[PDB]
RNA sequence: ACAGCUGGUUCCAAUCGAAACAUGUCGAAGCAUGACCUCCGCCGAGGUAGUCUGUGAGGUAGAGCGACCGAUUGGUCCUGUCAAACUCCAAACUUACAGACGCUGUUUGACGCGGGGAUUCCGGUGCGCGGGGUAAGCCUGUGUACCAGGAGGGGAACAACCCAGAGAUAGGUUAAGGUCCCCAAGUGUGGAUUAAGUGUAAUCCUCUGAAGGUG
RNA sequence: UUGAGGCGCCCAAAAUGAUCGGGACUCAAAUCCACCACCGAGACCUGUCCGUACCACUCAUACUGGUAAUCGAGUAGAUUGG
RNA sequence: GUUUGACUGGGGCGGUACGCGCUCGAAAAGAUAUCGAGCGCGCCCUAUGGUCAUCUCAGCCGGGGACCCGGCGAAGAGUGCAAGAGCAAAAGAUGACUUGACAGUGUUCUUCCCAACGAGGAACGCUGACGCGAAAGCGUGGUCUAGCGAACCAAUUAGCCUGCUUGAUGCGGGCAAUUGAUGACAGAAAAGCUACCCUAGGGAUAACAGAGUCGUCACUCGCAAGAGCACAUAUCGACCGAGUGGCUUGCUACCUCGAUGUCGGUUCCCUCCAUCCUGCCCGUGCAGAAGCGGGCAAGGGUGAGGUUGUUCGCCUAUUA
RNA sequence: UUAGGCGGCCACAGCGGUGGGGUUGCCUCCCGUACCCAUCCCGAACACGGAAGAUAAGCCCACCAGCGUUCCAGGGAGUACUGGAGUGCGCGAGCCUCUGGGAAAUCCGGUUCGCCGCCACC
């Protein structure tokens, strides 16, 4: 900018997308990372392994083709999150992927987020993750209990489109167990 | 002191003041002369003096002549002629002697020295066509009082 | 720098971690009954004695700071090194 | 020399130029090298954990296992033969 | 193909550049060898530059050289034609010279002594304190200087 | 008596051949441990004094600084200067590894390994780069070749400047350097300058000659 | 009238007897630019011999034959035959 | 009876370049000297250490040198202490938690380039135990390079081994390791005089003299400001600059320590010229007389005395 | 890639600027605090839940060179400096010839307003 002893950032570093001091940290375990990123309407849980050129993406889940395999509801929220990670946890045990180390990026560890709830289903889905228990959401909240109550509180309806009134969590177990299906086409 | 003992250059480059002190001030009172105002551009005339060979003038030298040389024009040209003289060396390198005998012999600061490498310009003056020959003349004068052997040479100058 | 009286640290024993103190060595006398008691009259008489006939030797600008670290459920200590401190305080 | 510490004199060598200033990439300290691969010895003045003693910068190495995640590199000091243990941060693949 | 030839003594010349001289199979003041002309060789020379005479020769005088002192790899025996013919893939002086220049084979690949041992020059050199250029004998030459001394040197 | 101090230590020849330096030392006129010299045994195919190319290390010369830094002019932007302990730049060059050519080694065994015996730790000079000192046939570094420990030729004489590294004997051609005599070889050729005996003096403690001036 | 170059002159004083080694030299025996022919080492080439190292033969380290462009100076010192 | 070190442009005095770290010297790899230039370390901190969370600093601008809001701001802030270096969602600041400044055993490099050598140091592993964190991970002290010490002896610590025919008791010997220091810092406990001197040696090293140098000294030259009533140049002559000499002094340590007799003087011989007189000259602020300055010139001369050993110098009277 | 995630090189990517772009799509700004979480005071941020609105920011897309930077041309410059050699010159400090290398400043003219990797996706 100004002149020769000038110094500018690492690009990924001046439009504030990676925490390489932290980044760094994550490389060394030699474990894939777990990339777990939200956005206001949806909720991504990529796989990333290190490459020659660049990060490598052996297997992802956007929240988006959540519904993909029958998902009517919204795609930012905790049932969501849980579900996505699961889902990438499955599609990257089709890789040869067994284990992983999350990386939540930007986002804050914060106890019960998302992030940790992506986490969860990605654990679940068979993956290796060193995690902390005590640190993700109690069970119901990962299904949509602290939301289904929230509609309880109505008068008005939750949501726009008619999604259900009551909403349905349950629908929460309707697709993770359909997730545990052998069958169905990742 | 001789000028045999700081007039070729053999030492290393010694002008850190940020390491030296008890530095002599320079005896050169000024580096601009004549009408100062004016400008280089302003006269036909351009003659300046030229050093043959790489050297080192104390500051004594410098102002000897300078003086002396400038001098010259202000009586030929009075205190306030049409020109304009300049000295664009300065006195940098800093000069010690070792004054006991050969022990702990690095020495204490006693003078100042302008590095000069042959074919430059020591001097430089401005004047209008008809004071070119009392410039000329101001210069004979100043190129005895330093130590190399000097040209004087027309920058701008078709009238002859 | 001082010196927390009871910090929680490790020992070369019980291979886990309990409270240990910080006790300056107020070491002991001297015997009397010990191996140079005897050689002191021994290698002596009449004249000189070289290292009996020696002196104490001088200091260095410090002392390094020599302890004893006690536990808290065993009772015993060990022994490490110390480090040159003109004084210190065995904060409570 | 005036004192002979490690970094005597190596103003110059361990010294980032102006626009290579603050943190380094990771990319290169996480590098995986193989035993017999021939490696080049360079310090990151920018990074200060696995670094070998100065004298050594330019040898080019050649990677004969490692210990835990450093590397034991083999060189060879004017006639002597010596093993440096130096961590990727400060190698790059030769050729 | 270059010939190159030592006209200083060692004494007192680097060691880094007779030892240079000795690769290239020369080991005494008047010796002459037979050198390509590839970045390799190229770069000796060029450090050898001011302890020798050098260019390339006509192909006539390389034969003239090549008769009067070309040796086996070791003996007596006269390097002529039939030696020549009878050892060398070639049919004559006039073959092998060819092929020296041509740079196809080298006198060691024959089974010659990659030295041509040279006799000082009849009449004198033009001196070896200078360059060809100031007028002496050191350096590059002219296919014709070359020769007027490989020549003299028989 | 002991001495780290001076002196001396007796026959021939053949092969190789130093160190005058590093670390420690009541050590500096001495030792010890390395470097380096040599001898023996072992190993068994590569080695790398040169160059070229490829992959790396570097901030000295130079340069420059409205690029840091600190110096350092003046004018009503413009204008005047610097840096061993400054650098936006930046060599030559030195240097790690590899390949190639060269050279070298596999009956002359290299590279390497083990063992016996040393000497040595007052150095000197030229050149290049230096730091100190007005300087020095000074003091102290560094790279290098030489003296030391190197004949022979040349330089008037002259350790280290030039040629030259040298078994014996012999014939020949040259090198440095020289060809008027002393003194081997030209009172050589074409041409110009000089009138001072300038000069007939590569280098140099050694051969001076300066600023200035010269119809 | 002015610019530039060459050789020289002035600047230029020391102690037993002046000096380019000396003699002495001036269209040179100086200086500069070219050129021609020579003189001149133990170097280079070459005949023979010697030593040393290596090869063949051999019990031999006795003969004989062979190789050295890439062997032949040396203080301290190590080694070995006499 | 011994001790009373070493370095050192001779020794003494002075100083420490006697152990350590940084920049430069150092010639763009590594190594590199001097009583080389600049300057430091012989500790300090229980938080000023460790981790995690949150955050971004100097300086400047604008709105109400304390505070408050906004904006510019890659780093000029801060990071214990020299210097050079590292660092910005941190290595810096704040908060909280914590005490890894833990036990033990190694690898490698450094110490000591190459190239052998101890203590000390660092990077990097493994085992045990801890601290923080969601986790990767980070913590073997303070971001890196200084802050350091052998044996003997004393004290202290865990477990175990052991003490002369034998059992008990007492007191000992030992493996492992901590502390206490040798700074002359790879560690001796330790003052001087010698002209009454002595020996071994050294020109490895001083004093006279020589030799190199010429800063110093003596002399010259260039330029010529200035005054000389006017006038640089009759005469005087600053500054600066260029040199010659080898009489002064200093420097160096080449020659001489199995000795080259040391100041001044005297006596006797030769020489130099930068000339004091004498000869011939030029200028003059040259009337004359007497000078003043200068040129050529070394044939001849340049003497006697009072103080002081004096050289030098001061003084007297003669003198061309 | 009709706007996305993770990156490598880490300014050719900076600074500054112009123009275009989004009905169930994306990214956002955005709407809102019952919960997980949160602020030494603030749902600002962090966290959670959600679409009434918007393309004005951001972001993506096209382009601009004035500043900064990368590379290139020509000029500077084979100049400065320099490894090897010389019975070449200079009283000397120093210079020159031959041979092998070879800048920097600056000026003018071009370039540069990022490149590439993996994954996901009308
Ligand atoms: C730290 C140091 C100490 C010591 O070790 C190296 C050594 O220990 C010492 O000299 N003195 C100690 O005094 C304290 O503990 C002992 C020690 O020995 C004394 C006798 C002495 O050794 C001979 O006379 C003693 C009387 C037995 C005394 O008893 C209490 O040597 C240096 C002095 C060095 C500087
Ligand atoms: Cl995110
Ligand atoms: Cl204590
Ligand atoms: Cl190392
Ligand atoms: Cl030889
Ligand atoms: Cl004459
Ligand atoms: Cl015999
Ligand atoms: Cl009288
Ligand atoms: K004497
Ligand atoms: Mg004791
Ligand atoms: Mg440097
Ligand atoms: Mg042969
Ligand atoms: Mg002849
Ligand atoms: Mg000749
Ligand atoms: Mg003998
Ligand atoms: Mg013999
Ligand atoms: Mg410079
Ligand atoms: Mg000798
Ligand atoms: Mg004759
Ligand atoms: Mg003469
Ligand atoms: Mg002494
Ligand atoms: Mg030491
Ligand atoms: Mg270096
Ligand atoms: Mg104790
Ligand atoms: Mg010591
Ligand atoms: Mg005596
Ligand atoms: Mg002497
Ligand atoms: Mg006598
Ligand atoms: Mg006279
Ligand atoms: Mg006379
Ligand atoms: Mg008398
Ligand atoms: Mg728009
Ligand atoms: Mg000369
Ligand atoms: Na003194
Ligand atoms: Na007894
Ligand atoms: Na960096
Ligand atoms: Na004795
Ligand atoms: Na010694
Ligand atoms: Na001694
Ligand atoms: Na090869
Ligand atoms: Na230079
Ligand atoms: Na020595
Ligand atoms: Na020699
Ligand atoms: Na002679
Ligand atoms: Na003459
Ligand atoms: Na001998
Ligand atoms: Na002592
Ligand atoms: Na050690
Ligand atoms: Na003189
Ligand atoms: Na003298
Ligand atoms: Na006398
Ligand atoms: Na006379
Ligand atoms: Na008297
Ligand atoms: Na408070
Ligand atoms: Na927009
Ligand atoms: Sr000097
Ligand atoms: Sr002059
Ligand atoms: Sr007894
Ligand atoms: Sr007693
Ligand atoms: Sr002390
Ligand atoms: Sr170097
Ligand atoms: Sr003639
Ligand atoms: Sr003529
Ligand atoms: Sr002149
Ligand atoms: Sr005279
Ligand atoms: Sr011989
Ligand atoms: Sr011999
Ligand atoms: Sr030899
Ligand atoms: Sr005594
Ligand atoms: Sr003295
Ligand atoms: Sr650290
Ligand atoms: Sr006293
Ligand atoms: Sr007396
Ligand atoms: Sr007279
Ligand atoms: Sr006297
Ligand atoms: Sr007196
Ligand atoms: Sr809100
Ligand atoms: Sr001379
Ligand atoms: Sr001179
Ligand atoms: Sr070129």
């Amino acid at each position: 900018a100004t002149g020769p002893r000038y110094k500018v950032p690492m690009r990924r570093r001046r439009e504030a997308r990676t925490d390489y001091h932290q980044r760094l940290r994550l490389l060394k375990s030699g474990k894939p990372r777990l990339v777990a990123r939200k956005s206001n309407k949806h909720v991504r849980a990529q796989l990333v392994t290190l490459g020659p050129n660049g990060d490598d993406t052996l297997a992802s889940a956007h929240s988006s083709d959540l519904a993909e395999y029958g998902w009517e509801a919204p795609t930012g929220n905790m049932p969501s999150a849980y579900l996505t990670g699961l889902l990438a946890g499955l599609r990257a045990q089709e890789a040869g992927v067994e284990e992983a180390v999350l990386d939540i990026g930007l986002n804050s560890p914060t106890p019960g987020s998302k992030v940790f709830a992506i986490q969860e289903g990605a654990i679940d889905a068979g993956l290796d993750i060193p995690h902390n228990d005590d640190v993700l959401a109690d069970w119901q909240r990962t299904r949509g209990a602290h939301i289904a109550e929230y509609d309880e509180q109505l008068e008005e309806p939750l949501y726009s489109g008619d999604f259900d009134a009551a909403d349905l969590p349950e629908h929460f177990d309707e697709l993770r167990e359909t997730l545990l299906d052998g069958d169905i086409e990742l | 002191k001789p000028a045999s003992m700081y007039r070729d250059i053999d030492k290393p480059a010694y002008t850190r003041r940020e390491y030296i002190t008890g530095i002599p001030g320079s005896k050169i009172a000024q580096h601009k002369m004549g009408r100062k105002q004016k400008d280089a551009d302003d006269y036909p005339v351009q003659i300046s003096l030229i050093v043959e060979e790489t050297v080192q003038l104390r500051h004594g030298s410098l102002e000897a002549s300078r003086l002396s040389a400038n001098r010259h024009l202000i009586k030929e040209l009075g205190e306030e002629g049409d020109y304009k003289m300049t000295l664009r060396k300065f006195p940098h390198q800093v000069l010690r002697e070792n004054k006991d005998g050969m022990r702990a012999a690095f020495g204490k600061i006693v003078g100042t020295a302008a590095r000069v490498q042959a074919g430059e310009q020591l001097f430089t003056a401005y004047c209008n066509v008809e004071d070119a020959e009392h410039v000329k003349e101001a210069f004979r004068r100043a190129y005895n009082k330093i130590t190399p052997s000097c040209r004087i040479k027309v920058e701008r100058g078709e009238e002859l | 720098m001082q010196m927390p009286r009871r910090f929680n640290t490790y020992c070369p024993h019980c291979n886990e971690h309990q409270e240990h103190e910080v006790e300056k060595v107020r070491s002991g006398r001297q015997t009397g009954m010990k191996w140079i008691d005897r050689q002191r009259e021994r290698n002596s008489g009449i004249g000189n004695d070289g290292k009996f006939s020696k002196v104490p030797g001088g200091d260095k600008p410090t002392k390094k700071t020599d302890l004893k670290y006690r536990c808290g459920e065993c009772g015993k200590a060990h022994l490490r090194e110390g480090w040159r401190a003109g004084r210190l305080e065995f904060q409570e | 020399p005036s004192s002979n510490g490690p970094l005597e004199g190596t103003r110059g060598k361990l010294k980032n130029k102006p626009r290579d200033r603050g943190t380094s990439p990771p990319q290169r300290a996480v590098e995986e090298f193989d035993d017999g691969e021939k490696v080049h010895l360079k310090i990151d003045p920018s990074v200060p954990n696995g670094r070998f003693h100065p004298r050594f910068d330019g040898q080019t190495g050649t990677v004969e296992g490692k210990q835990g995640d450093a590397y034991k590199v083999d060189i060879v000091d004017g006639g002597k033969e010596k093993t440096i243990i130096v961590t990727a941060a400060h190698l790059r693949r030769q050729e | 193909m270059h010939a190159l030839v030592q006209l200083r003594g060692e004494v007192n010349m680097h060691t880094d550049i007779q030892d240079t001289l000795e690769m290239l199979n020369i080991h005494h003041v008047n010796h002459c060898t037979l050198v390509p002309e590839t970045d390799a060789y190229r770069g000796m020379v060029a450090k050898v530059n001011d302890f020798v005479a050098f260019g390339e020769p006509s192909q006539e005088t390389l034969e003239t050289v090549l008769a009067t002192r070309a040796e086996p790899l070791e003996g007596d025996a006269d390097v002529d034609d039939e030696w020549v013919a009878e050892h060398t893939d070639y049919d004559d002086i006039s073959g092998l010279a060819f092929a020296l220049l041509s740079e196809e084979t080298t006198l060691r690949e024959q089974g010659l002594s990659p030295t041509l041992r040279l006799h000082p020059p009849r009449g004198g050199h033009d001196g070896v304190k200078h360059p060809v250029k100031e007028g002496g004998q050191l350096g590059k030459h002219d296919t014709e200087g070359i020769d007027d001394l490989l020549e003299a040197m028989r």
